[PDB]
């Protein structure tokens, strides 16, 4: 899309309705006439417009309507109200812009933000933007979170975050035009080398991966159209679904196969009924023509019985060859009938070993994509998050993604190397207590009006805690912890001093040897101009080789590389890095995924603030004080980048709603 | 709607294959076994056929009689009309094998001589009697 729709497509809105969000904002408006609603409308969408034409300077609301024309112009309390909604909700003037007038001379209410991960630092910069007091709290020595990225010599690359999924509607998009971004596409071609370290043939390649694709298709048929979600009390998981499809399919062939040589029996068990009906026939037929044969030896002249004889024996003959002929006729018929079923079985087998292991790549290519052993996916769920994915191409970040937070840290309170290990929030306000990673003994206490929380949900899942609520998060928080699931996957990156691969090739597969081990080392990345591989680890395989040492890794690694490039043509790395993210301790995991028994409802849970009860009875509700952002509490884009960051503008409005109250819904 | 082509899954089969932890397995061995009790029996009646195939070996050739082809003819001979009444106490009413007998009457002038001599040659008993078999 493009003109003023494609700005509200870019900013993931329906260019021709008004949002629930907008529905609460402007109350009137929605429930008002069809021709205001249209009004409205085109000033968001105008307003978007422009913010994105030039994402690199503050777009003011005088700047909005000097470029607003009638009749649109003419309420300028409407054009107020608009510009002034989407500034508050991140959807303009949000990441790296340059300020037209300086910030308020003095700040209004303070913010302690847990953690410096994308989410946190994006929440920053909004409420610092609309003059809060905030400070960050970063356990790790650097920003980024889980956007990490390797830097030594001349060797760049992510260990944590590394693609643009599409700038089809990426906030990332405005944020890559803001900050110096180099990004480069992906071509997603991958061929696949199998144990013995060859290529798979054209022919197979295509006819295992349509067979993948074939079979989830199959899941989702076997879960919406059967409803196939709940066996044995427990939620059916992505796992058990692909299995019971494929045994099915297996079925199915043997299914075939019976009901085809059963075909053939029949067949056969006739032709045998016949030669027997043949056999007696030209047993009557041998003897019949002895009785013919001796009444021929009656010389003449005979009387007419004896004459008689003659011609009916014969007559009698030919009517049972006649007979006969025509049995040697069907005979033939039935005879060549079974020469056909056995020119055409079906198929022998469902599945190869060779094919069952190519297909198992697809799967820990999947596993990959979630994180996670697809035992573990629910299968109603697991892909509720596709129709809100971006249009075009997958981008790397070519100088490394750090470059981002790294961005957005510019301008504030962060204070690195300062875990915090309990967070109380009362009525009258929070404290939050960290102490140093370093010398872990010197603690330190922040006082504040708001804690925004973007500890990644690893961390809110360990146990015992890493972090205490005081007082305890509310059950129904608690429970959307221990329902989510947090994955696992890891990077080992080998820096060489040239290029041995296919440079025209962005990424090829290797197929392991078992279901077991498929996706181990299962997959290569080159990327960058710099001689750089990167190899994934996946599925199950992820969490087990946590516990192997680096070089054994690296060992695993120059073999299959060898295997397939040639004994001499791979060399010894420069430098290898292995990350280990169910390890590390402020992120026990990688990304979220939709657990069994979990669904996109969890996310929301997350994102819920908490409200903490009344310090003296029977005094008011509370406002809210603590609040979640992070890439577990996104919905509509978890595990990402962009979910994150969204998450984090999303936060800072809500607490800016809460605090700096609501200016522009009068 | 319907599952993907080349693809097969119905409600009864998905509840059969999870009954239990191995109903799986269970199920793919009947079928395993159920295939090769059909497998073998398809070669046992294999050698059944081609030993009843081999019985039969030679045709019926040392059997066959040569063509016969006789011009039809109007007039019935005392001899052809005796052959006839024979023909009738052994086929009775098959006006085919009588005029195949006979040689030179039509499956129609056989009929017509059922009704022509039909007092004189007692083709009532003679056709009661043919009954009585
Ligand atoms: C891990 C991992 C993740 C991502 C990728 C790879 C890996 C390895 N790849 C990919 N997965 C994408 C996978 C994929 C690609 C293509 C098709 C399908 C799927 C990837 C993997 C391999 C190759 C390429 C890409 C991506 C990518 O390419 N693109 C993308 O957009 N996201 C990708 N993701 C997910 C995103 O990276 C994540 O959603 C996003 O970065 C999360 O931002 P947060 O919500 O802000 O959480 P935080 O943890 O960053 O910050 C919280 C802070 O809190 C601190 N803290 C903690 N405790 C304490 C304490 N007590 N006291 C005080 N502080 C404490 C912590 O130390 C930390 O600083």
């Amino acid at each position: 899309p493009s003109g003023v729709e494609g700005a509200a497509f870019q900013s993931r809105l329906p260019h021709d309705r008004m949002t629930s969000q907008e529905a609460a904002c402007f109350p009137d408006i929605i429930s008002g006439p069809q021709q205001t609603q249209k009004v409205f409308l085109f000033i968001r969408n105008r307003t978007l417009q422009l913010w994105l034409d030039n994402p690199k300077i503050q777009l003011t609301f005088e700047a909005t309507l000097q470029q607003l024309e009638a009749p649109y112009n003419s309420d300028t309390v409407l054009v107020h109200r608009v510009h002034s909604y989407l500034e508050r909700h991140g959807l303009i003037n949000f990441g790296i812009y340059k300020r037209i007038k300086p910030l308020p001379t003095k700040k209004t209410g303070k913010v302690i933000i847990i953690g410096s991960g994308v989410s946190g630092l994006a929440a920053a910069r909004q409420l610092q933007s609309f003059g809060m007091d905030v400070t960050l709290l970063e356990a790790r020595d650097r920003v980024g979170g889980r956007v990490a990225t390797f830097r030594k010599g001349n060797y760049v690359a992510d260990l944590g975050a590394m693609v643009v999924t599409g700038l089809g509607g990426n906030p990332m998009a405005v944020v890559s035009k803001q900050v110096n971004m180099e990004l480069a596409k992906i071509k997603q071609k991958c061929p696949l080398y199998e144990a013995n370290g060859q290529a798979v043939p054209k022919e197979k390649d295509e006819m295992v991966e349509q067979e993948f694709n074939r079979l989830l298709e199959a899941t989702s048929y076997l879960s919406h159209q059967l409803d196939f979600n709940v066996l044995n009390n427990k939620p059916v998981s992505l796992g058990q679904a692909l299995e019971v499809v494929i045994q099915l399919q297996e079925k199915h062939v043997k299914d075939e196969q019976i009901e085809h040589w059963k075909k053939i029996v029949k067949t056969q068990e006739e032709l045998k009924e016949l030669l027997n009906k043949m056999v007696n026939l030209k047993e009557k037929i041998k003897e019949l023509h002895q009785q013919y044969k001796e009444a021929s030896e009656v010389k003449p002249p005979r009387d007419i019985t004896a004459e008689f004889l003659v011609k009916s024996k014969h007559r009698d003959l030919t009517a049972l060859c006649k007979e006969y002929d025509e049995l040697a006729e069907t005979q033939g018929k039935l005879e060549e009938k079974l020469q056909e079923l056995e020119a055409n079985p079906p198929s022998d087998v469902y599945l190869s070993s060779r094919d069952r292991q190519i297909l198992d790549w697809h799967f820990a290519n999947l596993e990959f994509a979630n994180a996670t052993p697809l035992s573990t996916l629910s299968l109603k769920h697991w892909d509720q998050d596709d129709d809100f994915e971006f249009t075009g191409s997958h981008l790397t970040v070519r100088n490394g993604y750090s470059c981002v937070p790294v961005a957005l840290a510019e301008g504030l309170d962060i204070k690195l190397n300062t875990a915090v290990r309990q967070v109380r929030y009362t009525a009258s306000g929070c404290e939050v207590i960290a102490v140093n990673t370093r010398s872990t003994s010197q603690t330190f206490i922040y006082k504040c009006d708001a804690v925004l929380c973007t500890l990644p949900l690893g961390v809110l899942k360990q146990q015992p805690p890493a972090v205490q609520f005081v007082p305890p998060l509310p059950e129904w928080k608690t429970s959307a912890v221990q329902r989510m699931g947090f994955g696992n996957l890891n990077k080992v990156v080998l820096c060489f001093d040239r290029v041995f691969w296919d440079p025209s090739v962005n990424l090829f597969g290797h197929v392991g040897s078992t279901t077991a081990s498929r996706g181990e080392l299962f997959l290569f990345w080159n990327l960058y101009k710099a001689p750089i591989l990167l190899a994934l680890v996946a599925g199950e395989a992820a969490g087990i080789m946590e516990n192997i040492s680096d070089d054994v890794i690296v060992g695993r690694c120059l073999a299959i590389l060898k295997g397939i490039f040639g004994s001499s043509a791979v060399p010894q790395p420069k430098e290898t890095v292995v990350s280990r993210w169910r390890a590390d301790p402020w992120a026990r995991g990688s990304y979220s995924y939709v657990a069994a028994g979990s669904s996109g409802n969890d996310y929301d849970l997350m994102a819920q603030p908490i409200t903490p009860g009344p310090s003296i009875p029977g005094a008011p509700q509370p406002i809210p004080r603590l609040f979640f952002a992070g890439e577990h509490t996104i919905r509509n884009y978890p595990a990402t980048v962009h979910g994150a960051l969204l998450s984090g503008l999303r936060e800072a409005g809500r607490i800016a709603d809460q605090f700096l109250g609501a200016m522009y819904t009068l | 709607r319907k599952p993907p082509k080349g693809m097969f899954l119905s409600q009864e089969d998905v509840e059969a294959v999870s009954a239990n932890a191995t109903a799986a397995t269970t199920v793919l061995r009947q079928l395993d076994m159920e295939l090769v009790s059909v497998k073998r029996q398809i070669q046992n009646i294999k050698q059944t056929n081609s030993a009843l195939k081999e019985k039969l070996d030679g045709g019926i050739e040392p059997y066959r009689l040569p063509e016969v082809i006789q011009k039809c003819n109007a007039r019935w001979t005392t001899e052809e009309q005796l052959l006839a009444v024979q023909a009738i106490r052994k086929y009775g009413r098959d006006f085919q094998a009588i005029s195949d007998v006979i040689g030179n009457k039509s499956v129609v002038q056989v009929k017509n001589f059922f009704v022509n001599y039909r007092r004189r040659f007692n083709i009532d008993e003679v056709l009661q009697e043919w009954e009585a078999e």
